[PDB]
């Protein structure tokens, strides 16, 4: 069970001076998603690289799954599976229409089911009940990446929880709940002039799991004073 | 603000019962309902949140349901520890607000209480006064009513009774009157008598002194 | 692991101040919604004030303007300060925390709570009296104290079954309770049988041992 937030640890939103577009950009609608599919090559040990084709934009042609260790690459090496991450185009390395993301595999084979879960999602500000709502999932298990995704997702088109400019937030991060353990997520960039999306997105390649029916997800907003 | 109402607001259950527990607000609060166990001489303790949630550590047959205005907690197979107070919280906005708590307690077999009788101290006498103390311990059902006997009068002047709250263990419950009288009025009378009438004996149990 | 003491707990008169302390330990204290929930003598429980985790302060109206919560993050202390005190405010005062983090409506982990009595009747303190007679019951008096609340042990605590401690009764502005143990025939008059009484609004302290008339 991981530590909650420190004082002072969670990135302050106001100490970020280059543009928040480059996080909104992560949750907005655009994403990686593919559902059963195989890898069909790799570049370095931890990675593997899928056909995965953005056929509407035409963005990419390719993906590379970037891990934090060789077993989760050599793991999902010729298993068929479901990939779903925010990826990034900067300083992506495949040794022109390519994309790489972190983490965001699940086994397809006895990982479906039948019909939609729903999670609840629930919203603080300041303190105080501000909404809920629900994702959902057909996965028995779930990568906290897409979770985390489909949370802010909602939160950046119905909050505004980054805009292009600056967020209304000071600090936020999700907290995710399964059973006796927990974990979170700093939902701000790091301070400074320039924010680095791969070192930021590296949070994602442990490919964390959850399972979608005792998980649960509360968001933790503070507001600018 | 959000008045919560608990009702009934006390119930008396047999171990092994299905017991439900109803809290209705005034107006409606989604799923932000919270349920709460006060023991006696214990703080209150977190059971149930967001109306149906569990929570780590909290025995299984507490559940709950609801959504909006109607809300209902569960024990399913009470226990004889699970007597106490059991509050409902608007936890929505503000204010927050609690429900008036429902007062749970268990049923068990008949037990007879065991009497003592206590003469003045000689310390509370050199002081002036004489209180007169009989503890009723360990009975079923609570209903029970204590006289005091001086010398054949049974007016029950200068008497006060206290009571504890249901045991967690046994299920019993127990009594202490106090008869309290200045020393010149203590003197007056030989005979002190502190009789009990419960439900187990047709008889009175009586636990006398004289205060020779 | 987590724990929450309150503190601070007093007699004050109408119109008097107080200020509560809740010093705490076993989480990271700056992480979560912090709160203060007080029990009347009917039983009722008031939320009183809130603090989050990035210092938002909230209150009821019942309270607003007279009380003040506030914490000291390296002290890991919460406060509850309170002016303008009214006879409604008397109470236990417990401190809280979230389950999970920064929500203040929530009651997780509480404190055993601190006593706030609004009166202007006096401190007094208790005397206490030995109520001697396979079983015996013994017992003492706790009479004509003022406020709540007492302590009665017996033998330090080393007698803990068979022990009933009844409710303070009040009459005339002054408490008084009774506590009865019982204990086998053969261990009384042959060994010691003490209750233990202490009343630290008048700093008294009372060991009375139980001897046979």
């Amino acid at each position: 069970s991981q530590p909650d937030p420190k004082p002072d640890e969670l990135h302050k939103s106001s100490k970020f001076t280059g543009l928040m577009e480059n996080m909104k950009v992560l949750y907005d609608d655009n994403h990686v998603s593919a559902i059963n599919v195989k890898s069909i090559d790799q570049f370095l040990y931890f990675d593997l690289i899928y056909s995965i084709k953005d056929t509407k934009l035409g963005n990419y042609d390719n993906v590379r799954v970037e891990f934090k260790n060789k077993d989760l690459a050599d793991k999902y090496k010729d298993k068929y599976v479901d990939v779903f991450g925010a990826n990034y185009y900067y300083q992506c390395y495949f040794s022109k229409r390519k994309t790489c993301m972190y983490g965001g595999v699940t086994e397809h084979n006895g990982n479906q089911l039948d019909k939609y879960r729903s999670i609840t999602v629930r919203v603080f500000e300041d303190g105080k009940n501000l909404l809920s709502f629900d994702v959902q999932t057909n996965k028995k298990k779930v990568t906290a990446q897409e979770l985390d995704y489909l949370t802010r997702h909602y939160l950046v088109k119905n909050k505004k929880l980054y805009e292009f400019n600056n967020s209304p937030y000071e600090t936020g991060y999700i907290k995710f709940i399964e059973n006796e353990n927990s974990f979170w997520y700093d939902m701000m960039p790091a301070p400074g002039d320039k924010f680095d999306q791969s070192k930021y997105l590296m949070m994602y390649n442990d490919n964390k799991m959850v399972d979608s029916k005792d998980v649960k997800i509360e968001v933790y907003l503070t507001t600018k004073k | 603000d959000i008045v919560m109402t608990q009702s009934p607001a006390t119930l008396s259950v047999t171990p092994g019962d299905r017991v439900s527990l109803s809290c209705r607000a005034s107006q409606s609060i989604g799923d932000y309902l919270h349920w709460y166990q006060q023991k006696s001489h214990e703080s209150p303790r977190l059971l149930i949140n967001y109306a149906s949630q569990s929570i780590s550590g909290i025995p299984s047959r507490f559940s709950g349901s609801g959504s909006g205005s109607d809300f209902t907690l569960i024990i399913n197979s009470v226990e004889p520890e699970d007597v106490g107070v059991y509050y409902c919280q608007n936890g929505h906005s503000f204010p927050y607000t609690f429900g008036g708590g429902t007062k749970l307690e268990i049923r068990r077999a008949d037990a007879a209480p065991t009497v003592s009788i206590f003469p003045p101290s000689s310390e509370q006498l050199t002081s002036g006064g004489a209180s007169v103390v009989c503890f009723l311990n360990n009975f079923y059902p609570k209903d029970i009513n204590v006289k005091w006997k001086i010398d054949g009068s049974e007016r029950q002047n200068g008497v006060l009774n206290s009571w504890t709250d249901q045991d967690s263990k046994d299920s019993t419950y127990s009594m202490s009157s106090t008869l309290t009288l200045t020393k010149d009025e203590y003197e007056r009378h030989n005979s002190y008598t502190c009789e009990a009438t419960h439900k187990t004996s047709t008889s009175p149990i009586v636990k006398s002194f004289n205060r020779n | 692991e987590v724990n929450l003491i309150e503190s601070g707990g007093d007699l004050v008169k109408p119109g008097g101040s107080l200020k509560l302390s809740c010093a705490t330990s076993g989480f990271t204290f700056s992480a979560y919604g912090l709160s203060w929930v007080r029990q009347t003598p009917e039983r009722r429980l008031e939320w009183v004030a809130s603090i989050s985790g990035g210092g938002s302060v909230y209150y009821p109206d019942s309270v607003k303007g007279r009380f003040t919560i506030s914490r000291d993050t390296a002290g890991d202390i919460l406060f509850l300060q309170m002016n303008s005190l009214r006879s409604e405010d008397s109470a236990i005062y417990y401190c809280v925390r979230d389950l999970y983090g920064d929500y203040v409506g929530r009651y997780a982990y509480w404190g055993q709570g601190t006593l706030v009595i609004v009166s202007a009747a006096k401190t007094t303190p208790p005397s206490v009296y030995p109520l001697a007679p396979s079983m015996v019951t013994l017992g003492c008096l706790v009479k004509g104290y003022f406020p709540e609340p007492v302590t009665v042990t017996w033998n330090s605590g080393s007698l803990s079954s068979g022990v009933h401690t009844f409710p303070a009764v009040l009459q005339s502005d002054l408490y008084t309770l009774s506590s009865s143990v019982t204990v086998p025939s053969s261990t009384w008059p042959s060994e010691t049988v003490t209750c233990n009484v202490a009343h630290p609004a008048s700093s008294t302290k009372v060991d009375k041992k139980i001897v046979p008339r």
